[PDB]
DNA sequence: TATAATGGGAGCTGTCACGGATGC
DNA sequence: GCATCCGTGAGTCCAGGG
């Protein structure tokens, strides 16, 4: 679940860079998915 | 003298500005490099008074 | 007396603590190892 | 309590969701009468008039 | 892979995403460190 | 926190235990000298490793805090003597 | 309730101009400017000035302030003073006046209708560190430099010419705004850049990259040690009220000591001190105590030079440099015999 | 709905102009105003126009109540609720007790209704919302911090858009965001949703969340210690 | 600085007594 | 006025924190 969250936010990003600009690596920026994992293994209850 | 009582009440705008020591004009808090005050922002030694004491 | 420029900053035995010391780690930069930024080594002792 | 307004009412002039008006200058929407709620839509007919346009 | 519908054109690749944390042999994880567990959740079941 | 070289916390109830008992002075000094009333702990520690008594304690700092807090939220706090003239608990080093 | 849609629906009130409207504005607005220069001409006042009185006739008293730039305070006093000097010109002349206020109402309508352009492009900019209508507001100010500065002439569109200066507005009040400590904009520009360089190489190797890496990346200039000191100038503060653990029991803050304030040890060590050197120097006679204290600032906070300590006690700053000496030469000796000032030496 | 009047010589109100009847517009004064509007001077077809609108006076956010605040005189509604005291309906004498009681309040304390809207944002001094250097040179800072820099930024914004003139929804959206940025300063969430640093779902803390509750002022500090 | 571009996303869930506020 | 429908602030002590 929370990967699917990092996920969703992922394709937000890409979605974005698909509206501004003239590959699938550009239009793919990880960190958000990465947070999300880090977020769960450390900070959750 | 000695503390007797405590009274609480609105503040004018007036009051307000008495208690002010200068007007907070930018958002800056401290410069990036020298990790000092910037001028006019919310940390600003002309305002609120020295970092160091009697300098 | 010249007053130095450094003064002791040293990582000391807390209060009610000790024992024996049975291993050191020393990691410093410029050795596959890198650290944050600014930090220029670390070193953590173990003490049973 | 004051001004006799009501929670919705001061929360509508407060964040800007409706006017009130202080001197209605002899304006008519039954006349305009002081401490009264308006619009923005009604407030334009009554401040800047009535128009439109038809392709 | 990213296609644009009205050129046809498709262009393939496999990009990095990051780490994802692996157990351990005994059901645990280590996060920076430090062993963790994943606890699990009791909650109400979907349904109506 | 142990780590920290911290201090027991004296919360509401030990309070309320002291105030039960009378023991007045036991109080004040739970609540200024040992705590947050900077003149008055470092006089303490001097005049006890002076062999002298501790002196009388005066203002915490956090209700000095919570004054500056509540001047923030546009409310005037005036500590008044009993004529009901201001007392300056900031010893003017807060007036223009 | 939710203020961005109260202020979509408040922007869903102004329709959307047809060419021919938007071509009119354009005009009225390229030609009220003109008339501005023409009635400075005439009138020798200042453009600014007339500008601004013609624009408080326009938008009215409801919104009469002062200008930084403007000489003279605008006051509605002025502008009525203004306005009738200006009304008592020529009809060919006072014919400026009326192209003027027309470009002014123009303006304020081409504004108002193409505030939704402003929304489309600021909903691309969230997450970087303003809150959304943070953004419009600063796309807006955008805009506003776009009617300034357009030229119907050329035949391009509004909206052409209105991204530029609407990205141009958003991009740098996210530089200027989003950090607590304010990094300057080129600086910001750097770090960025290190950012997209730092991403690629991750996504070119699998895992992050080294500081050396990086600066392979950044090219000539950049060495281990700069990218280094870059990102460290780059680390935002973190909330003291960041809660540590599960409970809302306790924050990062509680942690932090006062390192400041001396502590109640500290405090009463320098007090023994004050009182031994006091107990010291009154083993000397009054002149050589004075004279020590004079010079090393124990009385008034600073150390007099000889000159003046010696022009105090009517004499040859020789005369005091010596008699300073046997001063010290007395507390050598006595500090000696009795160890009494030793442990405060550290 | 606008009344047109030709001109055949110079015209004595410009574009933007507010007119009531009586008034002249043009030919040195031949032509004059039947109608309650605003001026709208048409060059190319000759004639002034005037759209019927009256001048009112209707404002919006607390500068609009800071004014009725203001007008309010506490002797006359003292009076006029202490006739409302002498009401049969017990709702009535209610309301009239409840409103009486803040008059009054007012009335005895010396302060003005007023006051209750701000002019001057006082700020805390920097010791007490401090910006430290942790262990590492690294820094932590109060979220006050923030909720000041965003009411500034807000206030600096406006001071800069009314210089430029921009128009009214402009305005409306800065001022509405001021008043929603003086109130997370002092209460955040207490109207509408928490201000939240950005990727954290935490409210920031506000002066009021700083006084109350089991880790507020008075009962972490205060009571106890 | 100019091709043209014109209204957003997120929710979110097993409490309780009580003072004040809205419908009858 | 007379009920219902709302918001809101509250929940022992210590410790450590990953
Ligand atoms: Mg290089």
């Amino acid at each position: 679940d929370q990967f699917r969250v990092g996920l969703a936010r992922l394709a937000r990003g890409v979605r974005e860079r698909m509206l501004m600009g003239s590959t699938p690596a550009k239009l793919v920026n990880s960190r958000p998915l990465e947070a999300a994992i880090r977020e769960f293994f450390s900070r959750s209850q | 003298k000695e503390v007797r009582k405590v009274r609480i009440a609105l503040a004018s705008p007036e009051k307000i500005r008495s208690w002010s020591y200068g007007e907070v004009e930018k958002p800056e808090t401290i410069n990036y490099r020298t990790l000092k005050p910037e001028r006019d922002g919310l940390f600003d030694e002309r305002i609120f008074g020295p970092i160091k004491d009697y300098e | 007396e010249k007053a130095r420029d450094v003064k002791d900053t040293s990582l000391r035995v807390p209060p009610g603590e000790g024992g024996i010391v049975v291993r050191t780690v020393r990691l410093r930069r410029g050795d596959g190892v890198e650290l944050k930024p600014g930090v220029r080594e670390v070193v953590r002792v173990y003490v049973a | 309590t004051l001004l006799d307004l009501s929670a919705t009412e001061l929360e509508q002039v407060l964040y800007f969701s409706k006017y009130i008006v202080l001197d209605p200058k002899g304006a008519i929407l039954v006349p305009v009468e002081k401490r009264q709620l308006l619009t923005d839509e009604e407030y334009r007919e009554l401040r800047y008039g009535k128009q439109e346009t038809y392709p | 892979q990213l296609i644009h519908k009205d050129t046809g054109l498709i262009k393939e690749d496999e990009v990095f995403l990051g780490h994802i944390p692996l157990m351990t042999e005994d059901g645990s994880f280590i996060i920076n460190g430090a062993d963790r567990v994943i606890v699990s959740q009791i909650h109400r079941s979907p349904g109506v | 926190g142990k780590a920290q070289f911290g201090g027991q916390r004296f919360g509401e109830m030990e309070v309320w235990a002291l105030e039960a008992y009378g023991a007045a002075h036991t109080l004040q000094e739970m609540l200024t000298l040992k705590s947050d009333d900077i003149e008055g702990r470092n006089a303490a520690y001097e005049a006890i490793i002076k062999g002298e008594d501790v002196p009388e304690p005066s203002v915490p700092e956090s209700f000095r805090v919570l004054v500056k807090e509540l001047q923030a939220l546009a409310l005037d706090v005036q500590t008044l003597d009993e004529k009901d003239n201001p007392v300056d608990i900031f010893e003017g080093l807060a007036s223009k | 309730s939710d203020p961005v849609r109260q202020y979509l629906h408040e922007i869903g009130q102004v329709p959307l101009l047809t060419l021919e409207e938007e071509v009119e504005l354009a005009r009225k607005v390229e030609e009220g400017m003109e008339a501005i220069k023409k009635l400075s001409e005439i009138t020798g006042l200042d453009p600014d000035l007339i500008r601004e009185v013609v624009r408080a006739k326009i938008l009215g008293s409801a919104r009469v302030r002062h200008i930084p730039g403007l000489k003279e305070t605008l006051d509605p006093k002025t502008v009525e003073e203004i306005d009738q000097k200006l009304k008592s010109l020529p009809k060919e002349h006072k014919r400026y006046l009326h192209i003027a206020r027309e470009g002014e109402a123009a303006r304020q309508h081409l504004i108002e209708a193409n505030l939704r352009l402003v929304v489309s492009i600021a909903k691309k900019y969230t997450g970087r560190g303003l809150s959304f209508l943070d953004l419009i507001q600063e796309g807006n100010q955008g805009l506003i430099r776009a009617v300034e500065k357009f030229e119907y002439k050329r035949r391009f569109k509004f909206s052409t010419y209105a991204t530029w200066w609407i990205r141009q507005a958003i991009n740098r009040a996210i530089a200027d705004q989003a950090r607590t400590i304010r990094i300057p904009v080129h600086m910001v520009e750097t770090i960025n850049k290190l950012s997209r360089t730092a991403r690629q190489l991750q996504q070119e190797l699998g895992r992050e990259p080294t500081y050396e890496e990086i600066a392979e990346a950044m090219g000539p200039g950049w060495d281990a040690k700069r990218v280094e000191e870059t990102l460290k100038i780059a680390q935002e503060p973190v909330s003291l009220e960041t809660p540590i653990g599960d409970e809302k029991d306790s924050f990062y803050g509680d942690f932090i000591p006062d390192e400041h304030l001396p502590s109640p040890v500290d405090a009463a060590t320098q007090s023994l001190l004050s009182e031994e050197l006091e107990k010291a120097l009154s083993k000397l006679s009054e002149r050589e105590a004075m004279v020590l204290k004079l010079r090393k600032g124990l009385i008034d906070g600073r150390e007099h030079t000889l000159e003046e300590v010696g022009a105090f006690f009517g004499v040859t700053r020789e005369r005091i440099r010596q008699i300073e000496n046997k001063a010290l030469r007395k507390l050598k000796y006595h500090e000696s015999r009795t160890r009494k000032l030793r442990d405060f030496l550290d | 709905k606008a009344r047109v009047y030709p001109f055949e010589d110079d015209v004595e109100v410009s574009t933007g102009d507010r007119v009531a009847p009586g008034d002249v517009l043009a030919d040195g004064g031949k032509v004059k105003s039947d109608v309650y509007g605003r001026v709208e001077v048409d060059l190319v077809r000759n004639v002034v126009r005037v759209v019927e609108s009256y001048d009112i006076d209707a404002r919006m956010g607390a500068e609009a109540i800071q004014q009725l605040l203001k007008e309010l005189d506490l002797e006359a509604l003292e009076k006029e609720l202490l006739e409302e005291m002498k009401h049969p309906s017990r709702a009535r004498r209610a309301k009239a007790r409840k409103r009486l009681e803040v008059v009054r309040a007012f009335l005895d304390s010396g302060n003005r209704p007023e006051w209750m809207i701000l002019e001057a944002v006082p700020v805390l001094p920097p010791d007490l919302r401090p910006m430290v250097q942790v262990d590492g040179g690294r820094f932590a800072t109060s979220d006050l911090n923030d909720l000041y820099r965003r009411l500034i930024n807000r206030n600096n914004r406006l001071k800069k858009l009314l210089a430029q003139g921009a128009p009214e929804i402009i305005i409306r959206n800065e001022k509405r965001m001021l008043q929603e940025a003086v109130d997370a300063l002092l209460d955040n969430g207490r109207r509408g949703a928490p201000v939240t640093n950005p990727g954290s779902d935490r409210p920031l803390r506000s002066l009021t969340d700083i006084l109350s509750g089991k880790q507020g002022r008075f009962r972490q500090n205060l009571l106890g210690k």
